[PDB]
RNA sequence: GAGACCGAUAGCGCACAAGUAGAGUGAUCGAAAGAUGAAAAGCACUUUGAAAAGAGGGUUAAAUAGCACGUGAAAUUGUUGAAAGGGAAGCGCUUGUGACCAGACUUGCGCCCGGCGGAUCAUCCGGUGUUCUCACCGGUGCACUCCGCCGGGCUCAGGCCAG
RNA sequence: CGGGACCGAGGACCGCGCUCUGCAAGGAUGCUGGCGUAAUGGUCACCAGCGACCCGUCUUGAAACACGGACCAAGGAGUCAA
RNA sequence: CCCACCCAUACCCCGCCCUCAGGGUAGAAACGAUGCCCUGAGGAGUAGGCGGCCGUGGAGGUCAGUGACGAAGCCUAGGGC
């Protein structure tokens, strides 16, 4: 398997991934963008607060005609939500990466989320019945998630130019 | 802009054969040289007829040649830039010196049996490079089924 | 007769097995072709009298057509190897190209081809190292 | 070696001729197509529109098919192909074909160095 | 299937073409221009004894 | 342009704007130029105008081709049957309207002049006597020739 | 038994458990769907998870081939990097900025000296071949003659932009 | 008699000539400087000045109306015989 | 009424491309003669007509053609014609 962030070596990093996960891709993208670049313990605490509705995930791209809340002011937005299922899936993947880091021997308390990325998985094809004997798609849009944690960390001058510089150096 | 009521006209005659015959190409090269380097009008007419298509080169028969060999032409070299055919209505072939693009087998046999000579056009170029003492003959152009139907 | 150099040139002027045609020019692989160019002047396999020069181990090897052996391919070529001073090779090649009327139009090309082969037989000089330039290549 | 002396290379136009509306439609390739609609502004040559190619943009006959060094490219597949440029090292440069293997490329480059023939892509597969 | 697959050719033109090809086979430059390796052939046309 | 003025301009060999020709004045030519006056300016040229036109913009029609008059050999080969063997003979024939004026004038290719340095009058397409540029301006054509040649 | 036929939206509707699955009361209608790898060698063992799985570690020539499997385009999407944005963008001509690049060049030829290393210098003789007067081969050179190399010096020609 | 701009096509000789040891006479040479690399040149992105209707179809004389076009891939229409 | 000035793809001069036209070029040291050399004129285009070229699948011949030391295909703010 190849991760999208190929620049990060696996010597001092810990990676986790999950595929074909039946959780909303848009909600998961917003949650991952909320915790992108953070320390690991801060991300875990924030995701538990999201589950407990104590902190909100700001809705930036996939936010059309959503609601407004006072908990978006920490992010400078008005539109923010609490994607509990996305938070649960991301907590599971973050704890798997923590276990990988502990097995590898790294320092858990100094790790940051260097890379985190949500991609669209193949869609689940249910159907729904509409009026006048019609059938419409009722699809699920699942996601692939991957994350990587890392340790926190005068040539070719002209002769006139040369002569000017020599004279200034002498005087 | 310039007002040009009249129009420059591109050439409406053949400048080269459409044929891919290599020996005809060699003949055309030879007569291009002759019509460029001599003053004889014979060579220019011969070059133009070497350019021509087959409906523009109707066959010439031996009876037509014998008709034109009368009245002081008995010693002139006959030049035809088409096929010379035999006419079996002509029972007696006179002695004649004929240079043609090609001959039929019976026409060549009857000319040689009457004691004349058959030449190709390059032999004609060797012996008469200015077309001196020649009789240039064409066949009937409008003697065609389509031309009747025109 | 039915066969001549002009006839063979008309037969093979548009295609033959020696032809190398590309966008930037038409070349010939003919052994009797000095300058390796497709034209009647240089079509040595077409012409009755013709010259060709190939490298040897040291020096040049010159072949010429023999006009009396055109129907005998194994004995149709007069072959001389010049492995001596370049000036002597040029003198003999120009002599067999011009002194007896055997393709005096080819003597410049023949001397040039011999000179090119002898120049290619010299040892090559080492090229200077490539200078790295810019920012991405330099660093 | 250096190319034969030649007149300066003049390109009348260096920009390509882009197809109309190929910048707005991804199903339209940018390769030139002449517009044939009767009311098309590019075909009618309104100013401010894309130019259409014509024979007036043709290159000088003395410098046509010349690379900026002054040589003409000749595609070569082997040593016998590059040996055809023995008499033309001042006018023709060898371009090795893309499907030639690395060892054969080394042989071609060595022979072309002996013959004094420029190789346009001599650093490939190294 | 009733496409015209076969070509009727005059027998006289077939005989003409065969004779021209036979005449071209006796011209050693044309053998090389067709790509035959005939540089060691002692004579063209090459005639071997029927006893062999 | 209507077909009769178009035909007269063609017969005067005035097919492009700022083309100039020499005309010998007869009634048969004067009436033609009178008809094409909405398109032309004409007048009576002096010796300086004739010599500067022939020296700077002189071209002969040799076998249908437009040849610059850079040597007296071209003039002698094309006009020597009439006794015109040099460029001064050509200028004299044109200026004095000699017995071979027709041959000399027709041998001269129609002169291709530039636009005038200084421009035309503000309303160009009126008659000269009304403050424009069209028609017969007599000896004043020399200033226009000096501006355009 | 063959073909100047088609090459998985083609070619029979069907290259596959296809006149099958499925639809229709019925007569009838009627698909989609091929390819891991040479070999399953189809991931032992450890670890985290309830599990699916993940990470180590393995197999393989390659998992950038993991029974979603050869190759793996585009629409469309995510991350990273760069940039622009006062009621559209996109496009043409021409500069500039930033980023990134292809060439060209690196020295050659010819003389004059000095030092080396060799005699495929000129002439003549014999043989052979040729275009029948030109060559090659064997002997002859005895180094003020030829052929390379190495040091200098000189002339000429050399890349880009300019006065 | 000055002042300025743009341009240097051709490539042995031949010609017309002149002010005739030679020349401004059938098309640029001579002298000199810096640099020899991203400096010139090129590509891409963006800003700036100016320029710039959305294609196809249909109709008549023309516009307008009207019709088709969410996007991409592959398929897709003057053939064969007499 | 007067003087100067501004700019079109118009006019003039110069270069380059194409088309058309007219010449030259073999006792060939001679040429993709289907070539090359010299000279002149011309350049918008719907219906319509004609020429030359580019590209795709397959067939004969040929290149003693390329290729596991990597063919075909695909991607490319990388180049050349």
């Amino acid at each position: 398997v190849r991760y999208a962030a190929t620049e990060i070596a696996p010597t001092k990093s810990a990676r986790a991934r999950g595929s074909y996960l039946r959780v909303s891709f848009k909600n998961t993208r917003e949650t991952a963008q909320a915790i992108n670049g953070w320390k690991l313990q801060r991300a875990l605490t924030f995701l538990q607060n999201v589950i407990d509705k104590k902190e909100a995930v700001p809705m930036r791209r996939y936010a059309g005609s959503t609601g407004r809340t006072a908990q978006g002011k920490q992010w400078g937005v008005s539109r923010a939500r609490w994607p509990v299922k996305s938070a649960q899936f991301l907590i599971g993947l973050l704890k798997n990466a923590e276990a990988n880091a502990d097995a590898k021997g790294l320092d858990t308390g100094n790790l940051i989320i260097k890379h985190i990325q949500v991609n669209q998985a193949p869609k689940q094809r249910r159907r729904t019945y509409r009026a006048h004997g019609r059938i419409n798609p009722y699809m699920s849009n699942p996601c692939h998630i991957e994350l990587i944690l890392t340790e926190a960390e005068e040539s070719h001058l002209s002769s006139r130019q040369r002569g000017v510089r020599i004279r200034r150096a002498l005087t | 802009g310039i007002d040009l009521r009249w129009k420059h006209v591109r050439s409406s005659h053949r400048k080269a054969p459409k044929s891919d015959n290599v020996y005809l190409k060699l003949l055309v090269k030879l007569y291009r040289f002759l019509a460029r380097r001599t003053e004889a009008p014979f060579n220019k007419v011969v070059l133009r007829r070497l350019f021509m298509s087959r409906i523009n080169r109707p066959p010439v028969s031996l009876s037509r040649i014998a008709r034109n060999l009368k009245n002081g032409n008995e010693k002139k070299t006959v030049v035809v830039v088409a096929t010379v055919t035999d006419d079996n209505r002509l029972l007696q072939v006179p002695k004649m010196e004929v240079a043609a693009l090609r001959f039929t087998a019976k026409a060549r046999a009857r000319i040689e049996a009457a004691g004349g000579r058959t030449l190709t056009l390059d032999q004609l170029a060797l012996e008469k490079p200015t077309g001196a003492n020649t009789l240039l003959l064409r066949g009937p152009k409008n003697a065609r089924e389509a031309v009747k139907h025109f | 007769s039915n066969v001549s150099a002009d006839l063979i040139w008309e037969v093979s002027r548009n295609y033959n097995s020696f032809l190398v045609k590309q966008r930037t020019g038409t070349f010939s692989r003919d052994a009797l072709n000095l300058t390796n160019q497709h034209s009647r002047k240089h079509a040595g396999f077409v012409n009755d009298k013709a010259l060709g020069i190939v490298p040897a181990e040291k020096g040049v090897k010159v072949i010429a057509k023999k006009v009396k052996a055109a129907n005998k391919p194994a004995s149709s070529l007069y072959t001389v190897t010049y492995k001596s001073t370049a000036r002597k090779a040029y003198k003999a090649i120009a002599s067999q190209a011009a002194k007896h009327g055997y393709r005096a139009d080819l003597r410049q090309a023949a001397v040039a081809r011999a000179s090119a082969i002898l120049r290619s037989q010299r040892p090559v000089k080492p090229e200077p190292p490539k200078k790295l330039r810019g920012a991405a290549a330099r660093r | 070696v250096a190319a034969k002396k030649h007149v300066p290379i003049v390109k009348k136009r260096t920009k390509r001729f882009m197809r109309h509306q190929s910048d707005r439609f991804k199903c339209l390739d940018s390769a030139w197509r002449k517009p044939k609609g009767i009311d098309n502004r590019v075909r009618r040559r309104f100013k401010g529109n894309l130019a259409m190619p014509s024979i007036g943009y043709g290159s000088n006959k003395k410098t046509k098919h010349m690379m900026p060094s002054g040589h003409k490219a000749f595609l070569v597949h082997n040593v016998k192909d590059v040996e055809l440029l023995l008499m033309h090292n001042r006018t023709y440069a060898a371009e090795i074909a893309h499907n030639v293997s690395s060892r054969k490329r080394i042989d071609i480059i060595t022979r072309a160095k002996q013959l004094g023939v420029k190789v346009t892509n001599a650093k490939a597969k190294v | 299937i009733w496409r015209k697959w076969h070509v009727k050719i005059n027998q006289g033109q077939k005989r003409f073409a065969t004779a021209s090809a036979l005449a071209a086979s006796a011209v050693a430059p044309l053998l090389m221009a067709r790509g035959h390796q005939v540089s060691t052939v002692p004579e063209v046309p090459l005639v071997v004894d029927s006893a062999a | 342009i209507p077909p009769k003025p178009r035909k007269i301009l063609q017969l005067l060999r005035l097919r492009q704007i700022n083309n100039g020709v020499f005309v010998k004045v007869t009634k048969a030519t004067a009436e033609m130029i009178k008809i094409v006056e909405p398109w032309v300016a004409y007048g009576y040229p002096n010796l300086k105008s004739v010599r500067e036109l022939i020296y700077k913009r002189g071209y002969g029609k040799v076998n249908g081709q437009r040849i610059p008059l850079t040597d007296n050999a071209i003039i002698e080969e094309n006009l020597g049957k009439y006794g015109i063997i040099c460029i001064e003979d050509l200028i004299h024939e044109i200026f004095t309207v000699g017995p071979n004026f027709k041959q000399a004038a027709n041998f001269l290719w129609p002169f291709k002049l530039s636009n005038p340095n200084g421009g035309f009058r503000p309303r160009k397409f009126k008659h000269f006597i009304e403050g424009g540029d069209l028609g017969n301006r007599e000896e004043h054509i020399n200033a226009l020739i000096r501006a355009m040649n």
